[PDB]
């Protein structure tokens, strides 16, 4: 009980970060392999006390468990947004990939702040991808094909992250269609040196290009991987050789 | 490259530890610099024992309050589940 004060001292510098400065955000470069040049750049969320900075590994703990998770998704591709209009008055068509929850799903503020906010900053929906995995769109279904519809009613383009995983995943895929799919790090960190993987891949390219669904892999560390991932046509790819994150966009693409 | 941290008694593990991390976390100072979601290998020696304890961890906290280092996030397997245990172990005794 003796923590249980800490505890508050956590939750109150949240709120106090929700609603004034404190969050920020952070950028690291998406990057398209066959070749056609998007400014693509994933957004990380962040939390900022007097110089020290913290990841959202620290306080989404607390944070679940005081249902406070929707409204930092709401932050997040709020502030996210900003950021595409800022861009735009600078003349950058750039796009930024946003994680969100499931919860969000059944939030109609989340709908209406998407809206909102795009107007206001004048950016076409195509500028806005919002990605959750494949395990918490399993769980949460009929709410998420009520999110998908609404929102790419608004031509924002809706994926699924950590997919790859289980026999589960092309099961879902008959249900849900998504602008795009982010392969699970077990399936993409080896592909370099396994027969397991690359089949897996080429199997999941293979059946995801003709449905127009486009396929990104993350945690590319080696050039070895990028040719694997090349050859097996994979759309786009992330991570530390392709491009480290950051909090200003400023990569070349081409 | 290498990490070390050694905690001589119940209250520098207290005040390393991070509880509220995500599957149990541990402040480690080092003046060298590090990007949040960096993988560092630290060596970990606990209190009341000298085995050093192998955490290949993410870096989740980083100041340059008090002290001059990085958070240090254990992994989700057994390996660091076990880390874990062992310090909340130690320090309600
Ligand atoms: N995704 C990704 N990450 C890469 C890559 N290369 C290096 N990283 C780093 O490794 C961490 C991976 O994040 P995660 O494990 O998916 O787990 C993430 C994720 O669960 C969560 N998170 C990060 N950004 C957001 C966000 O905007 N919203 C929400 N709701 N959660 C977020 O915080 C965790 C920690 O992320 P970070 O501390 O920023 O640290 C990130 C990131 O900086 C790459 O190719 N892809
Ligand atoms: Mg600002």
């Amino acid at each position: 009980r003796a923590e249980e004060e800490r505890i508050e001292r956590w939750v109150e510098q949240l709120r106090e970060a929700l609603v004034g400065d404190g969050f920020l955000l952070h950028y690291q470069p998406v990057l398209n392999l066959q070749g056609e040049p998007l400014e693509l750049y994933q957004a990380f969320l962040r939390l900022e006390r007097n110089g020290e900075m913290m990841s959202p590994n620290a306080f989404m703990a607390i944070a679940e468990e005081h249902d406070l998770v929707t409204e930092i998704d709401r932050w997040v591709v709020a502030r996210a947004i900003r950021q595409l209009g800022e861009r735009q008055r600078a003349g950058h068509k750039t796009h930024l990939l946003v994680r969100i929850g499931p919860n969000s799903f059944s939030d109609p503020q989340m709908i209406d702040t998407i809206r909102e906010q795009l107007a206001v900053y004048g950016v076409p929906g195509e500028r806005l991808w919002l990605q959750t995995p494949e395990s918490k769109v399993f769980t949460h279904l009929r709410n998420a094909q009520q999110f998908l519809a609404a929102v790419s009613a608004m031509d924002c383009k809706v994926g699924l992250e950590q997919f790859g995983s289980g026999l589960d995943s092309f099961q879902l895929l008959a249900h849900f269609h998504p602008a795009f799919l982010k392969l699970d790090r077990g399936i993409t960190g080896d592909i370099a040196s396994a027969r397991d993987s690359q089949e897996k891949i080429r199997e999941i390219t293979s059946r995801a290009q003709p449905a127009g669904i486009l396929t990104m892999a993350e945690f590319v560390a080696d050039a070895q991987s990028m040719s694997s991932f090349f050859s097996a046509g994979v759309d786009y790819v992330q991570g530390d050789f392709v491009a480290p994150t950051g909090p200003l966009m400023n990569y070349e693409f081409g | 490259g290498i990490l070390s941290l050694a905690l001589k008694d119940k209250p520098a593990l207290y005040s390393a530890y991070m509880p509220f991390v995500k599957g149990g976390g541990i402040f480690v100072p080092t003046p060298k610099r590090y990007m949040l979601g960096d993988e560092v290998f630290l060596l970990l020696t606990l209190p009341d024992s000298s085995e050093r304890l192998p955490v290949a961890g993410k870096v989740i906290w980083t100041t340059p309050n008090r002290a001059a280092g990085i958070g240090v996030q254990f992994p989700d397997g057994p390996e660091g589940e076990a880390v874990r245990n062992k310090i909340e172990t130690l320090l309600a005794g």
